[PDB]
């Protein structure tokens, strides 16, 4: 039984949430923000990512060089990432270096220079990032997947933004973005590891007390997405490996089917030929794929957002004449979530998940990420007892009922990259979303 | 008239069966157009962006 997550508020509405571990000597403190690329419009798309670069480019006090030195002297490191719905800025340090790290984070968030000279310098760095993501095939695939599934909607935009915006982002629009979005009621200060909650609340009162509150404070993790069944083909015959993602509209964080979708995802599961145990996994798809050498890997996913999600699978394969078989067998395993699954598969997946959801949290950064994600999506940290109860409530009837309304005979979004000549057209893929025998 | 009947005594039945066939076949033709267009729309609607390597 893990220690209790303590939670306090300030007057402005900043949440402080902490989970102490007296067995470790490091601590991860940081700020989780319920804001991301989705908060931009089409004209300033890319701003949130642009800001993340400038946050480390110097503040009103410390210059770029002083900032570097201050963190070097702390001994740990700082890290940040911007997603579609969430921004994180954290600092991993030693136990007694926590007041330094909180102070630096408070500085870079509230008091950043955003000097025209630095805007102009990063404008090239970010322009170069546009031509080098091209190599990270999984990210290429998932960014096209969002672009097509949520065609012309805010979730469909990339985080980097178009080349055109990168050239026209001003310090004005950067400042406007962080003034509108980085408000106290949307922020959580999180500490995990060797942190005292009461110490962290004092540091919050010292550094984050003059944060703006929004005019209309909605609860944390408050949002209409209209999924488009569609496909993007990025054929490249010179690549040896095909990367394919197939997804349907999935579930939001607060859906009543959130756990049912996780159990269904666990019934299909993951596979990787390079891992020794993967040839012996219980999943039917795993057995088909491994016995027939259909793929190097596959990974089931169930991504959630505040008001929608994508549920599906990501496949990689060198077997370019049997891509059809790989896709066929994958979608026939999905069909069986509607037609055939019983207590046998459901209870096995629940067993595997009850541990999996706890196992994931194995370091201070993972714990901090879990507290931060849960607080900014659900408004609370859900105790393992509650999670165990929600998983236990999933029956085989729930899985079949969910699959029949979410997967069965539904439109898919499909992205293929690489040697995908063998991937059939949209209709033949989408026809595998049902079984004529049922 | 009588001799015409003698040459083709199926005449009346044939033309009534033909009316049923015409109606069914015409409806099937209409539906087959809808279904073909439905199934072909992803091909007809396909768009390309080419970036020369
Ligand atoms: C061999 C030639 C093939 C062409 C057939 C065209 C019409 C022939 C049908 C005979 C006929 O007169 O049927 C009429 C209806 O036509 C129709 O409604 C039939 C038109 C249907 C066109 C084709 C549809 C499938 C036919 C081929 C499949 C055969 C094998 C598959 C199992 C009215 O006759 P009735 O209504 O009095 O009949 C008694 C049941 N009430």
């Amino acid at each position: 039984v893990s220690p209790k997550t303590r939670t306090s508020n300030l007057k402005n509405g900043l949440t402080i949430a902490s989970e102490s571990n007296p067995l470790v000597q490091t601590a991860t403190v940081g700020v989780w923000i319920d804001a991301g690329s989705r908060n931009e419009n089409a004209y300033n798309n890319g701003t949130a990512h642009f800001f993340e670069h400038l946050a480390f480019k110097g503040t009103d006090k410390r210059s770029q060089h002083q900032l570097e030195l201050d963190i070097e002297n702390m001994g740990g490191h700082l890290n940040a990432y911007t997603s579609r719905e969430s921004t994180v800025y954290y600092a991993k340090s030693f136990k007694d270096d926590v007041p330094k790290s909180v102070e630096i984070l408070a500085d870079i968030l509230q008091h950043s220079k955003l000097a025209e000279s630095a805007i102009d310098r990063e404008r090239e760095v970010i322009t170069r990032e546009l031509e080098e993501v091209n190599k990270q095939y999984e990210e290429v695939v998932f960014d096209h997947l969002h672009a097509t599934a949520f065609m012309n909607q805010p979730l469909g935009r990339t985080i980097l933004g178009p080349r055109e915006n990168i050239q026209t982002i001003t310090n004005t629009e950067l400042r406007k973005f962080i003034t509108e979005n980085y408000t106290a009621d949307r922020m959580v200060l999180v500490g995990a590891g060797a942190v005292d909650h009461d110490a962290l609340v004092e540091l919050a009162e010292k550094y984050f007390s003059h944060l703006p509150s929004s005019q209309s404070p909605v609860p944390l993790g408050t949002p209409i997405p209209n999924f488009v069944g569609s496909e993007v083909r990025l054929r490249d015959d010179t690549m040896p490996v095909a990367h394919i993602a197939i997804a349907v509209e999935g579930v939001s964080w607060t859906s009543e089917d959130y756990y049912t979708a996780l159990v269904a995802q666990a019934i299909i599961g993951n596979y990787d030929r390079a891992v020794g145990t993967s040839r012996h996994q219980g999943s039917r798809l795993s057995n088909i794929v491994s016995e027939n050498n259909l793929a190097n890997s596959f990974q089931s996913f169930s991504t959630s957002y505040s008001d929608t999600g994508l549920w599906g699978i990501y496949l990689t394969s060198e077997n370019t004449t049997q891509i059809d078989d790989l896709v066929h067998f994958t979608l026939k395993e999905w069909n069986r979530l509607s037609t055939s699954v019983s207590n046998l598969q459901v209870e096995r997946a629940k067993s595997q998940l009850k541990a999996g959801l706890l196992l994931s949290l194995d370091g201070t950064t993972y714990v901090a990420e879990d507290i931060g994600r849960q607080l900014t999506t659900l408004g609370r940290r859900v105790t393992p007892a509650e999670v165990e109860a929600k998983l236990e409530a999933v029956t085989e009837h729930d899985v079949r009922a969910w699959a029949q309304k979410t997967l069965y005979d539904k439109d898919i979004a499909l992205v293929g990259l690489g040697p995908i000549e063998g991937l059939y057209d949209y209709n033949r893929i989408r026809n595998d979303m049902s079984m004529m025998r049922w | 008239a009588f001799l015409t009947w003698a040459a083709e005594p199926e005449h009346d039945e044939r033309k009534k069966l033909g009316l049923k066939a015409i109606i069914v076949i015409s409806a099937m033709l209409g539906l087959s157009v809808y279904i073909k267009k439905f199934k072909w729309s992803p091909i007809k609607n396909r768009k390309f962006i080419y970036n020369p390597p």
